[PDB]
Order: C-alpha cells, then structure tokens, then sequence
C-alpha cells in the first residue's frame, strides 16, 4: 500500500484524474498530496491515536512510492478523509453522498481503536476479611493505581 | 564502578578493554559441585493450588 | 390426544427360574481383587 | 452455485445503468478493474465492523481477477452490490436516487438481521449458589465460576 | 394454472408500462433473463427476513430459466411482482409513483399477515406446579419442564 496508491484513490473518487481521463494532473500536484498525507498523519497521531504509519526517516522528503505501513483494512477511511481536506484545493465542493461515505468509513476506523479505560479502586478502600488478608494475601487495603 | 554514584561501588576498578579473564576448571570435566551460601541468598516457595468444581 | 395419564400401560414379562435353581453356594465372594481373573476348585 | 467478482461488479454497474446490456452496448475494462479493486478494499474494510461473512481475499500478492470465485452465498450479493454501487457512484458523478437508497437500506438491514449474536449476561463470580442446589453431592460448588468452567481435568489451567 | 418466473417478470414489466403485449416496441431477452436472475437472487435473500413461502430454487449447477415453475401460490404474485418492480426500476433509471408505492405496501402487508406467527412464553422451569394439580399421582412433575 504505497503512499501513491492512497493519493490515486482520492483523486479518482472525485474524478479529478483517473487511468481513463484523456487529461491528467501534473506530477507536481501528486507530490503535494504525499506531503498532505504526512500532515494528516502527524495530526492523526493526536486525536485518533497512532495507527502504524511509518513516517519518513530523518532528513528525507517523503516519496510517492515509499511504503506507508497502514493495513488495507484502514485504506478506504484514510483516503476518504484526505479527499475532503484537499478537495477544496481544485476549487470544488463535496457532495452529501461523499460526506456520508467518509463519515461511515471514519466510524468503521474508530470502532477498531476503543479504549474503555476501566477505572480501578481508589486506594484507601478497605479489603474485607472475606479475602483473608492475614493468610492468603498480604495487602489489607487496595494497592492503588499502578503509578507510572 | 559508578563515578557519579560512588556509594554503590563493589569493585576496585572498572573493567576496561583488553583486560585478562580466565575460566575456572578444565576443558570438559564433569563433577558434582559443593555449595556454600547465606540464609538470605535464595528463596523457595510452593504456592497452593485451588480446588475445582 | 391432549390429556395423557401418567401410569404406564402394563407390558410383557419373562420368568426367572434357571438362576434360582443353579448353584450359587460355592462360588460367591470368591472372585475378589486378590484372586485374579479366574478361580479353581478341586476334584475327587 | 458460484459467485464471481466480475458478475458482482457487472450487477453493480447494471443496477444504475452505467454500462447495461439493453440501453448501452459497451462495458469498459477500466470500469471493471476499478470496480473489482473497490470491492476488494470494501471487503477488507467490512472484515471488522459487520463481521466476516465468508469472503475470500487474494492469497499471495497478485491482483484479483474478475474470473475468480468470491465464495459469498447468493443471499448476500444484493447487499454487497448495492453498498458497492453507493461507494463508486462519485467517479461517474451521478448522485443516487431515494429508491436506490431505500433498497440498499433494506438489503443491509436484512444482512444485519442474519448476522446477529445478542450475547447473554454471565454470572458475576462471587454470587452465591443457593443451598437448594445440593452442593457436596452434585458438581456445583458454593459459588458460580464466573469464567468458563473446567470441562476435562486433563487441561485444567483453562 | 401454475405461476412461473417468466409470468412474474412479465407482470412486473407490464405494471409500469415498460413493455407489454399491446406495445409496438419490445425488449430483448437479455433484459428478461436479467429480470429472472434478479428474481432468483431476491427470493433467495428472502429466506431470512420474511421467511419461507415455498419458492423452488435452481437445483445446484443448473441456471434458472423462465419457463420453469416457481411453485408459489397465486396469492403472493402481486407482492413478488411489486417488490421486483421496485428493485428493477433503477435499471431503467425511473422513479416509482406514490400510488405504486402504496399498492406495494398494501400487498406486502398482506404477505406479512399470511406469514405472521407469534410465540408463547413457556414457564421458567423452576416454577412450582402447585398442590392442586395432583403432582403426587396425576402428574409426575413438581416443577414445570420448561422449554424443549
């Protein structure tokens, strides 16, 4: 799943260019799309969380043929979002069907990264004599929150 | 051998490169080794197992 | 075809006379866990 | 009998008359390739949220071909084709119709009904078993296991 | 009189005036076989949500042909035809009318009325039967058997 494939999906879905169009977008435009994917992933490190994207090494510009490392399960979701971000570049506006597809793919991606933090006991809560803290277990109160 | 924390030194000097080392014993001997130790060297426990249905 | 009685209808029975007549005196409690898989009696 | 990705893509195209067999006498191989790639990617995405439904992905690394067998039962093909049609309609810039949306919704709802689980609520684990359950004679203990109970004894860890 | 897949498809085509006996223009058999295929897949999919209505499917390898008999009664003909019409109008890129929608809804409601069956909740299984049922002599149960 090279970075270039993700960019090609974005342009084909809104029809700007395709392996069919008599016309085609210049090479410079594709580089901007690869650079936009990297800003996308840099931001996605924060809100959606880490996914497994392999960023460029120190002091190399990203290349369209470079490996990305995201599994093909998340490909539709990553591609649809990028299209919305760079759609306005070509002076266009998205459609409700495209918006719904992107939203559904985003929910599908989010369903794969749940947390459910499952908060623990306070730390001063007593442990009853039913646990037999005298013999079987040393602690007479809950251990705490596992610091750092 | 920690220079920043001399409190926990347990050897006269640091092991630098090219130091001389040796192996105590013989090439392929087999023997039954005798032991010596303190009370608090190792600890052994046998944890109980729970009953079933 | 909805109400059903609990009492099962009577059936057919054989009879037990051979086990009663045969000898159950000498060989009884002789095949124990120590004797093995067989036991022998003497002859005149 | 057998479901082929080529016929799924052809059904998706025909249901919106992008390339039919009555109105138009043309089918485009570029459209076929785009459709089959979209179907592959969409199935890969579906592998998580709706759950596996028996689709077979391309082994190795060579690209899928329309002549291969999907392996899907024939009762899912309408839902698959509709959901594919909605995804690929942007390329020809044709907006969808409310009747098509309703049909896709009903097909997807039927698939959802077919693929339900509705799990049950197991016992907590420290909840006592009643005195009338006859422990010390039956297999039951004073308390519920709260985990899958031992089934053999040869494998006792789980 | 025995209903056939071809008869159902012809009814569905006629009811919205796409093709009929009186028309001076008629559609190729490719459209007819596409329609019968659509009927086959729709009715195979109908095995889960609405239930079983007695439809006969192709015997494995063999493809469906219009001349064979589906086995459905005359009652379900309008329901099946209207559903096929609603699923097939998009092929010719048309829009169903409100009267057609209402008629299809009425016939589908009739189909649900025919198919409907409601279950009964059996006793839990630890529910006492009561001394008044003569559980000593007349019935062997002190508690209800439960679901079977």
């Amino acid at each position: 799943l090279t970075k270039g494939e993700i960019v090609l999906f974005a342009l084909r879905k809104f029809a700007i260019a395709s392996n069919a169009s008599l016309t085609d977008v210049e090479p410079q435009s594709i580089e901007d799309g690869v650079n936009d994917l990297e800003d996308m992933m840099s931001e996605w490190m924060i809100n959606p969380g880490d996914i497994g994207y392999a960023f460029a090494t120190g002091d190399e510009q990203p290349l369209p043929d470079d490996e990305s490392g995201l599994p093909r399960k998340y490909k539709h979701a990553v591609g649809y979002q990028l299209l919305l971000r760079m759609l306005s570049d070509y002076s266009l506006e998205p459609t409700p069907q495209v918006l719904s597809n992107a939203q559904r793919s985003y929910d599908a991606l989010m369903t794969d990264t749940l947390v459910v933090p499952s908060m623990r006991r306070r730390g001063d809560f007593p442990v009853g004599q039913g646990n037999k803290y005298d013999v079987f277990t040393s602690d007479r109160y809950y251990p705490g929150d596992l610091p750092l | 051998y920690d220079t920043t924390n001399p409190q926990y030194n347990s050897v006269s000097r640091q092991v630098e490169a090219g130091d001389a080392v040796s192996v105590v014993g013989t090439a392929s001997q087999t023997m039954k080794p005798n032991l010596f130790y303190n009370k608090f060297f190792c600890g052994l426990g046998s944890i109980p197992l729970p009953k079933l249905h | 075809s909805q109400i059903v009685l609990k009492k099962f209808l009577p059936g057919f029975m054989s009879d037990l006379v051979l086990a009663k007549t045969v000898d159950r005196q000498l060989l009884a409690g002789e095949i124990n866990s120590s004797t093995g898989d067989s036991v022998s009696f003497k002859r005149p």
